[PDB]
């Protein structure tokens, strides 16, 4: 039979009958094995307990009552098979430790005794209780205690059980609360002592009807029914009414061993041998970190995907018996496909390792997937982004956008962790039009923030008296893609939750990430999320989650080292060659890209700069694309420099020779104000010095004024600040006065930064000690130009985005006409600014983050938000933010 | 090390010329009692008091054989608080005068036992000859709240007396039992009682406004036995075939066996299992079926037909085995199983305990009835030793160190800071080794698993001995009140002068109850192991790292050392992990050459056994050190072991709480592997 | 409790306390403080600032602390 | 005395926000901040008589604080009587299986619920807070309309209850679920996603062109057992009757094959 059952399963069969196929393979290896040693070993009695420690059937059709029919025994318990529609459930691997559980609980149930399989969090204990229940075709109902917990249920609950004879098994019963498990405990203690009662043996024939007190209220209980405490110590009150079973260590080498057969691995043994402590040392010597996942059920996920890719193997094979495959590269590279993209770019070399020690001489090819791999490069090349294949440049990020869509094909509810500076929203964006360009079908995509918002605006809110439901926002796009009003099936929709993680916005939505893909709300509704429809969560750090939300979702870790450097400079110089800041300017700026091209390589100026400036001391952490960025930005302004020379003298323009000395002059000048910036006068002089070591552009030759007080000016010299600053006398009426701000080297450095960051409309802060002058340097130059209006926002410790809102219901209006409706300042022409001092202020919630600058982040990497009062994307124009705060130490 | 500390004081400086010219010295060491006759070693120029006498002897039996602490104790107390001191404790407590006098009607009787025992039956069978009725009520119903409420309001208002049994579950109506009982209580003669067992949530109010009587099951095979046979009733004992009553009598024997082990938690059964009163029920349930079933009628049947197969399996895998987890006790339980449950066991020559006292057996009683079997218990011998339960007597001993530690460690917890902190830090910083560096991560050799797993081992080890430096410096300094002090250092000061190490300083697995002084200790050992690593790997590379005689109770985590390892040898002739078996070689040099295949491992204490040319023998001696381990790394075979070798576990610590890994160590001829495993003989990394 | 007396200590005023109804109030009772004085509507940003401007000459809050 | 000046033009300008609810009715909103308003008068008139210049003020405090009390008794069952006649109206509107069931109680809600709207009508005629006190016998009216409603109530837990007895599976699903559940007999299409809860692998029973007889029960994944001899709803109307059928012939088919 097994063999017939082997070779059936290596051919091609429907999931309905593989997964018969699958069953029928177990029991017949546990058959099997009993047969051939536990009986063998010569036994000729039938009433030899090596037999009836065993479990045995026996089926007796002449018997009236259904009931009766069939009769499991195993040792001296006697059990009716309840005949319960169980559908297509998981069958257990029938390990030895299984056969203990076994025994254990039907002892306690012949003795009307409850059971308790303690022992450690994976180990198969609610598994077991429910392969048991499911043996006896008894309805199991397991209660997770993961605080989806209550009494006005569990109440009920108990009745029922009680009244139909099911069973009820606790998933983890000491994590409840105190006054909860004491509750439940007195429960569960009633109906054990009505169990008790019931096989009194005085009272043996049962004429009374065996009852107990639940809700107050007399209720009959059931013979059929038990109650399983599964832990991880027991109540006092159920010390005496339940039996304890050590669960500690499950038999993987034999579990892994019987999948492997029943999925048609001939060298089951070998693979379960090896696959076994190879993950046992990637749970060991990898680093530890939240999202890793090496139990028995991602364990049981390997061998099924290996088993997938064996058949698909197969098939391709046969559309071009078909034994002689390498098993052992199947299995590698199932196990290198499902743990790969979710591991650290440092624990790859590892995974490698472990791979090479545990597989000998096994090598795994990855997929080369050159259909969409062209498309690829193609949405790269016309996005100004960098593209590779292996090992030159790009190929890291490359192989994780591949990883990204073999999970997104694997299975929908993505999440995307990366540390703030890799790939992550380009990542995905790219496979989207990628997509779109190759399968035909439209991509679209869906940005929300699920902290700037609140959880009622996300999700909806029931009138308190009305009962009158209103959508929230992610309720709103998905009835709105369900309706089909305009037709957002037959196209990709993707909901990427942009932003962080924690356990409130999420409670939810764990009710669609895993296999139900339904979503409850509180009114009644229901909502089933149709087929093209993904949820990624792009997250930064996914330190604040639960288990819960992590373990449901497929994973693509986006390392730091994945996005070099070299990659943001090819991207920048793309951008300025191509990208107009507003085709003159577009020559200079291709001009001007020339110049910089040899000081933006691997081993630059800017690259050895950069990795000075990471050891130095900022007043902020220092993050690689803050300063990149706001060089780049400074280089934009300086071909508007360029450029307004140029318009300014219509004769005799720019030439080839002064512009090269003066795009390598403010190109320095850049570097310095741009890396130690944030940092003090010190630090801002070592970072001078090493640059005068480093570079060969000629620089100021002053060697006691260092480099910092220096400028460019526009026909290509170094000229002091001092020069610039000019000598003011200030009315005796106004001396000292709020509004006086007397012109000095740092009023008339910091006014020209911030002429430069307002060109382009990057949102800035002046961090600094208290006293310094941020305040009234930020008001003084917003206000000397003369299209820029003012708004002075000060953040408090309770501040929240609704003072946002109410600050643009105040200055700003919503004008439906163009293609979304816009969020724009009444005055036309006059561009809104921000101001938002104290922005470090704000206090964090319990899970690390800061709702208002939340906010803040998305509208401005997005240039927009969605507005609460009929869930729409409103987009900024004539809008900026200006920031300003004292040091995050104080 | 004892005698070295002990003669800093002035009395004891010449204490080592004293040891070396005493010779009757060597015969008091392996005296039997020697608190008895503690020779005359201080050197002091006044005769010293009675009581300075008994206080240097305390010393001395402190320093030499600190095992018989208690009963020296006991001595100076006896020579101090006068004779007779605690011997009205021996004798039963008669509560009849603290029950008539002494105790007021307002505040309760409260009888705390400690789990697994009753203490209804003295209060019960004082009111049966006092002849005052009692209103027994339990606590476990809910209507038992209302029945214990007026049952107490009747007797105050008559002048009877009131049983609750069992109130620790309800420690919130203790609470307002207690708040109630406040109130004047009119009547004098009335008394209320609270039986409980021995559980932290009881409120501390109701503890301090009663009476406290603490009621402990007494020691001894007997006495267990004898409770076991009281608490079965006689009618289930003498029916159906009288082969039922022998088999009761060995559940008995079996119960009181495998529950006098527990009071030796580290050698005997790793853990304080249970092993309460349930399990004895369940087991004399599951009997008492099976024998049905095996004998449907009266008549007495075979000792062959015993379902003896049944019980075994039954009391080993589904009664007293559920809650055992470890493999060990597991193999352990199945031995005592095997070993008294038998068809052999209905013989006369049937031996229940072999080895006792050396000679001395427990012969297995000829009897058929209860009776004889009862009459069999009663004449136990009270010379008791450990060997009845199959351990070595030494387990007393060692047990007897354990207490004396414990009451030493109660008497410091019942016992201006900022110099004896200052002088504290200040040793420390100049016992632990400054700071070691991360002289590792190359590109080259990077294939080698040793190395890798010295780079994580250096790792966190420098940045733990950073942080505790940097704390440590930042106490120094606010000692002196240099700067600030902060919650995170007043906790930790908090945690320092209270002796107990910090929470923020455990990076890695640590023996419960561990004292911050021999923390601070065994971190300079391994901080110094640590940099010896690194020089060695600086000065020859990763092929030195191989020929290091490392110790594994000096490594934070020697398991991912012994996954390193079979890593390293499987890396080498191109070899995978499932196909190497571990195989140990116990070498007298210290620095044997080892091969391709040999790594050194120092600091291994065996227990139990001694070892000679890789053959165990048991020995009554403990912690037999190890002079040098190599374990090696070969193809498997695909053999069955032999008969004549055990696999014996090596745990990490003196508390057996944590596995390593198994040793398969070769046994002499003359022994068997069922003593090895009776006796726990084990092998300890520290 | 705190940062709101940094506001009006740094600049004189706090613009989180006047909204709605209560700005209208405030403008109202600068009307009839400015007719008191001498001055006319001229512009209600004018009058705000004539605000700020007397709360920075007049107002004095003292705030004590143990150290 | 400017206290009680304000007072008065708070109380005599006090408007009642009301909200159209399924265009049957104006239904009152903001229950918490004139809850709020109402504790934090009584409790500064409270403050009041204990000040020593309360006995130029004696009566005029005396006759607020009756006043204040009345609108405090009032407001408290009004918002008590909106909750339960809004519940009762939603479970007793929402289905059409329910008149059947419960025809008295249902009876007895219409009355009620006629009552109720004409009140409705006749406190939106004039919202102001005080012309909502004078109106006549409003406070009997009120505790007429929270009895009745609180004994619907009951009756209908005890309906419930009795559902659940006879068919012991529905005390796994929800007072909600249960309720959807009854209501709902008639168009199987909303029972299917609550057979999750109550079976054990089945999820979606099989049935007629026209949903008469019980053809069989399928699974979650679409694997399917078929009545050896099918279940007749026309012939059990009621839904526990047809439902006990079909879990004794789920056993006796699962027997035969
Ligand atoms: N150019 C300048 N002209 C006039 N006063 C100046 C100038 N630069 C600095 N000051 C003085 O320096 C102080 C700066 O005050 P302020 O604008 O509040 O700085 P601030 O640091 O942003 N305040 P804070 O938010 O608490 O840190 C005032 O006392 C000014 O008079
Ligand atoms: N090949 C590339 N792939 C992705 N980004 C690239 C590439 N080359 C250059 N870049 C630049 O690197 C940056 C990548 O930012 P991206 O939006 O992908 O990050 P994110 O992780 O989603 O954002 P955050 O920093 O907020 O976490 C952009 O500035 C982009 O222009
Ligand atoms: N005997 C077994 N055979 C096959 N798989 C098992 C067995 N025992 C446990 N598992 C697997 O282990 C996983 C987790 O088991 P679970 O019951 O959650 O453990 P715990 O109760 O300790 O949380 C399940 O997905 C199950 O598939
Ligand atoms: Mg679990
Ligand atoms: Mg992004
Ligand atoms: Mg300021």
């Amino acid at each position: 039979t097994l063999n017939v059952l082997a070779d059936s399963v290596l051919m091609e069969q429907p999931p309905l009958r593989r997964r018969k196929l699958e069953h029928l393979i177990t029991e017949l290896v546990h058959q099997r094995d009993v047969t051939r040693s536990l009986i063998k070993s010569k036994i000729d009695n039938a009433k030899s307990f090596e037999w009836l420690s065993q479990m045995r059937f026996y089926f007796d059709p002449k018997q009236t009552d259904v009931l009766q029919q069939l009769s499991i025994q195993m040792a001296n318990a006697k059990f009716n098979y309840g005949f319960e529609y169980l559908g297509v459930q998981d069958k257990l691997v029938q390990t030895p430790l299984t056969d203990r559980c076994y025994l254990t609980m039907t002892q306690a149930l012949e003795a009307r005794l409850g059971g308790s399989p303690f022992g450690p969090a994976g180990t198969g204990k609610t598994e077991s209780v429910k392969a048991l229940g499911h043996q006896l075709g008894r309805f199991v109902l397991v209660f997770n205690c993961d605080e989806t917990f209550d009494f006005q249920a569990m109440g009920r609950i108990f009745v029922g059980l009680c009244q139909v004879g099911a069973w009820g098994c606790f998933d983890e019963f000491n994590r409840l609360e105190e006054r909860m498990l004491s509750a439940v405990s007195q429960q569960v203690q009633c109906i054990q002592e009505a169990l008790r009662e019931h096989s009194n043996p005085n009272y043996d024939k049962t004429s009374a009807p065996i009852t107990c007190e639940l809700l107050n209220k007399q209720v009959k209980v059931s013979p059929d029914m038990a109650i399983f405490i599964t832990m991880n110590n027991l109540p006092d009150n159920l010390k005496k009414l339940f039996r304890s079973l050590a669960m500690t260590k499950p038999d993987r080498q034999l579990i892994a061993q019987v999948m492997l057969y029943s999925q048609g691995f001939r060298t089951a043994e070998v693979l379960a041998n090896k696959i076994v402590p190879f993950f046992k040392l990637c749970d060991e010597q990898l680093s530890s970190q939240s999202h890793y996942d090496f139990g028995l059920r991602a364990l049981k996920s390997v061998l099924v995907s290996a088993g997938n890719v064996k058949r698909e193997r197969i098939q391709k094979i046969k559309r071009e018996i078909a034994e002689n495959l390498p098993e052992q590269e199947i299995l590698i590279q199932s196990v290198c496909e499902t743990m790969v993209p979710k591991l650290v770019a440092e624990d790859i070399p590892l995974l490698f390792s472990l791979l090479s020690d545990v597989f000998p001489g096994v090598q795994y090819h990855r997929g080369e997937m050159t259909a969409l791999r062209e498309e690829l490069k193609k949405v790269c090349q016309e996005m100004y982004l960098t593209y590779g294949d292996g090992e030159e440049v790009g190929g890291m990020w490359v192989e994780k956008v591949l990883q990204l869509y073999q999970i997104t094909q694997i299975n929908h509810g993505l999440m995307m962790v990366g540390p703030s500076g890799s790939g992550k929203s380009m990542a995905w964006r790219v496979l989207l039009k990628a997509l779109e360009r190759l399968e035909g079908v439209e991509g679209v995509a869906h940005i929300i923030d699920p902290k700037a918002i609140s959880k009622d605006h996300l999700y909806g809110t029931l009138d308190p008296n009305t009962r009158e439901w209103t959508d929230g926002l992610f309720t709103h796009v998905l009835r709105k893609i369900i309706d089909s009003v305009r037709g957002e099936l037959q196209k990709r929709q993707w909901i990427v939750f942009d932003g962080d993680v924690d356990p409130e916005w999420v409670e939810n939505l764990n009710s669609v990430l895993d296999d139900n893909k339904l979503l409850t709300l509180p009114n009644g509704e229901r909502l089933s999320l149709p087929p093209n429809v993904r949820i990624m969560f792009e997250v930064q750090d996914l330190k604040y989650a639960t288990l819960a939300t992590v373990s449901r979702c497929g994973m693509v870790w986006f390392s730091e080292d994945v996005l070099s450097t070299d990659m943001i400079f090819n991207n920048f110089l793309a951008r300025l060659r191509s990208i107009p800041l507003d085709s003159p300017m577009l020559q200079i700026q291709r001009d001007a890209a020339t110049i910089m091209q040899p000081y933006f390589t691997s081993n630059g100026l800017v690259t050895k700069a950069l990795e000075h400036a990471f050891q130095l001391e900022h007043i902020m952490d220092l993050t690689r694309l803050r300063c990149l960025g706001s060089l780049f930005s400074m280089l934009h302004q300086a071909c508007r420099n360029v450029a307004q020379y140029n318009a300014n003298h219509p004769d005799f323009p720019m030439q080839i020779e002064q512009l090269e000395r003066y795009i390598q002059r403010y190109l320095v000048y850049a570097i310095l104000w741009s890396l130690s910036g944030d940092s003090r006068l010190k630090m801002r002089a070592e970072l001078g010095e090493y640059i005068r070591r480093i570079t060969t552009v000629p620089l100021p030759t002053a060697p006691n004024i260092p480099i910092i007080d220096y400028e460019v000016s526009i026909s290509g010299e170094w000229s002091p600040w001092q020069a610039k600053v000019p000598q003011i006398e200030v009315e005796t009426h106004k001396v000292a006065a709020p509004d006086v701000v007397v012109p000095t080297l740092d009023t008339v450095r910091h006014e020209a930064l911030l002429y430069t960051w307002l060109a382009e409309h990057k949102p800035l802060v002046l961090c600094g000690p208290p006293g310094s002058g941020k305040t009234m340097t930020l008001f003084s130059a917003l206000r000397a130009l003369p299209d820029m209006e003012v708004v002075g926002l000060n953040f408090s410790s309770a501040t929240t985005p609704e003072l946002l809102l109410k600050t643009f219901d105040h200055y700003c209006e919503y004008r439906r006409t163009p293609n979304g409706v816009v969020l724009a300042p009444v005055q036309l022409g006059k561009w809104l600014v921000l101001f938002c001092d104290e922005i470090n202020l704000p206090d964090m919630d319990k899970y690390g983050t800061q709702r208002v600058i939340s906010f803040i982040r998305q509208m401005v990497e997005h240039g927009g938000f969605y507005r609460t009062s009929d869930q729409t994307w409103v987009k900024l124009e004539r809008i900026q933010f200006v920031g300003a705060c004292n040091p995050p130490t104080d | 090390e004892a005698v070295v500390r002990l003669s800093c004081l002035p009395a004891f400086k010449d204490l080592i010329a004293k040891v070396q010219a005493d010779e009757q010295f060597g015969i008091w060491l392996d005296s039997s009692s020697p608190e008895q006759t503690v020779p005359y070693l201080w050197s002091e120029e006044t005769p010293a008091t009675p009581i300075g006498q008994a206080i240097h002897r305390l010393l001395l039996i402190q320093a030499f054989r600190p095992d018989r602490l208690l009963a020296m104790a006991h001595m100076f107390v006896s020579t101090n608080l006068g004779e007779s001191f605690m011997s009205i404790m021996e004798q039963p407590l008669d509560l009849t005068h603290i029950v008539g006098t002494e105790v007021k009607p307002n505040t309760p009787v409260l009888m705390c036992s400690v789990p697994g025992y009753d203490a209804s039956g003295h209060v019960e069978d004082l009111a049966a000859e006092q002849n005052t009725q009692i209103t027994s009520i339990a606590i476990g119903s809910a209507e038992g709240f209302n029945q214990a409420d007026k049952a107490i309001n009747t007797a105050v208002k008559s002048g009877r007396w009131v049983m609750l049994k069992n109130v620790h579950l309800a420690p919130g109506w203790l609470m307002q039992l207690e708040k109630k009982l406040h109130s004047l209580q009119p009547h004098a003669c009335f008394r209320l009682f609270l039986t409980m067992e021995i559980n932290p949530k009881v409120p501390v109010n109701l503890l301090r406004a009663g009476r406290i009587f603490v009621f402990e099951p007494p020691p001894g095979v007997k006495a267990n036995m004898l409770r076991t046979f009281s608490s079965i009733p006689v009618s289930r004992i003498c029916k159906s075939p009288n082969e039922r009553a022998r088999l009761y009598f060995l559940l008995a024997w079996f119960h009181a066996i495998i529950q006098e082990r527990l009071r030796y938690a580290p050698l005997g059964w790793s853990k304080k299992y249970e092993f309460g009163e349930s399990d004895l029920r369940s087991a004399c349930d599951t009997v008492d079926t099976w024998l049905d079933d095996t004998a449907k009628g009266r008549q007495n049947i075979s000792p062959d037909k015993i379902p003896w197969s049944a019980l075994k399996t039954l009391m080993a895998q589904s009664i007293y085995g559920g809650r055992v987890d470890n493999e060990f006790d597991q193999r352990l339980l199945n031995t005592f199983l095997e070993r008294l449950f038998t068809t052999r066991s209905f013989d006369s020559e049937f031996k229940l305990a072999c080895k006792v006292d050396g000679h001395k057996d427990i012969q297995m009683p000829d009897g058929i009835r209860r009776e004889e079997f009862v009459q069999w218990v009663e004449l136990l011998p009270d010379t008791q030793t450990p060997s009845w339960l199959g351990l070595p007597n030494n387990a007393e001993r060692v047990l007897l160190t354990t207490q004396g530690v414990d009451m030493i460690s109660k008497m410091l917890k019942m016992q201006a800071w900022m110099r004896t902190l200052h002088t504290t830090a200040s040793n420390w910083l100049h016992l632990i080794p400054q700071t070691l560096s991360h002289l590792k991560r190359t590109v080259e050799n990077i294939k080698d698993p040793l190395f890798r797993f010295f780079e994580r081992e250096v790792k966190m080890g420098a940045k733990l001995l950073q942080d505790v430096r940097q704390d440590l410096a930042d106490v120094v300094q606010v000692c002196e009140g240099k700067k600030k002090q902060t919650n995170y250092l007043r906790t930790l000061i908090n945690e320092l002068v209270k002796g107990i190490l910090p929470r923020s300083w455990s990076h890695y697995t640590v023996p419960a109850g561990m004292t911050v002084i021999q923390w601070v200790s065994d971190f300079s050992e391994r901080i110094k192991q640590l940099q010896n690593i690194s020089l060695a790997a600086a000065s020859g590379g990763a092929k030195e790292l191989k020929n290091i005689h490392v110790c594994l109770g000096g490594l934070f985590v020697p398991e991912a050392y012994i996954t390193a390892t079979r890593q390293y040898v499987a890396q080498a002739n191109s070899w995978s992990l499932e196909e190497l078996c571990l195989e140990v070689n116990v070498t007298t040099s210290q620095g044997a050459t080892l091969d391709a295949c040999s790594f050194g491992v120092t600091g291994l204490k065996l227990q139990g056994a001694t070892c000679n040319n890789n053959k165990l023998s048991l020995s009554n001696a403990i912690s037999t050190a190890l002079p040098l381990t190599q374990l090696r790394w070969v193809k498997q075979t695909n053999t069955e072991k032999k008969a004549s070798v055990v696999t014996l576990p090596v745990y990490l610590n003196f508390t057996r709480a944590d596995l390593i890994f198994t040793v398969d160590f070769e046994i002499a001829t003359k022994e068997d592997p069922r003593s090895f495993y009776e006796r726990g003989v084990a092998v300890l990394c520290t | 409790f705190l940062e709101r007396m940094n506001t009006l200590l740094a600049n004189g005023e706090v613009p989180g306390l006047f909204e709605g109804d209560e700005y209208a109030t405030l403008m109202t009772q600068c009307k009839e403080g400015a007719q008191k004085e001498g001055l006319m509507l001229d512009s209600h940003e004018e009058l705000y600032k004539w605000f700020t401007s007397q709360v920075i000459r007049n107002l004095h809050v003292v705030f004590t602390m143990n150290p | 005395e400017e206290f009680l000046k304000q007072i008065r033009e708070v109380w005599n300008t006090y408007e009642l926000d009301l909200v159209n609810y399924q265009n049957k009715c104006r239904l009152i909103r903001g229950w918490d901040d004139l809850f709020n308003k109402v504790k934090e008068h009584i409790n500064s008139v409270s403050a009041m008589k204990l000040s020593p210049y309360y006995k130029v003020f004696e009566e005029d405090a005396l006759s607020w604080e009756d006043k204040l009390n009345r609108i405090m008794a009032l407001f408290d069952v009004w918002i008590d009587v909106q909750r339960r006649w809004v519940y009762l109206e939603g479970i007793f509107t929402g289905s059409a299986d329910i008149k059947h069931l419960l025809p008295v109680e249902t009876q007895r809600f219409q009355s009620i619920s006629t009552e109720f709207l004409a009140l409705m009508k006749k406190v939106s005629k004039s919202p102001l807070v005080m012309d909502v006190l004078n109106i006549q016998g409003v406070q009997r009216s009120l505790e007429r309309l929270a009895d009745l409603l609180g004994k619907i109530q009951k009756a209908l837990g005890e309906y419930l209850e009795r559902e659940r007895s006879s068919f012991p599976r529905f005390y796994f699903v929800g007072d909600e679920d249960l309720l959807e559940i009854i209501g709902n007999s008639k168009n199987v299409a909303k029972l299917q996603k609550h057979f999750k809860k109550m079976f054990a692998g089945v999820s979606s029973i099989i049935l007629n062109e026209d949903n008469s007889v019980v053809l069989g029960i399928s699974s979650r994944e679409g694997e399917e057992v078929m009545f050896k001899t099918p279940v007749s709803i026309t012939e059990h109307p009621k839904i526990n009757e047809w439902l006990t059928l079909v879990e004794k012939e789920m056993r006796v088919t699962l027997a035969k094959l």
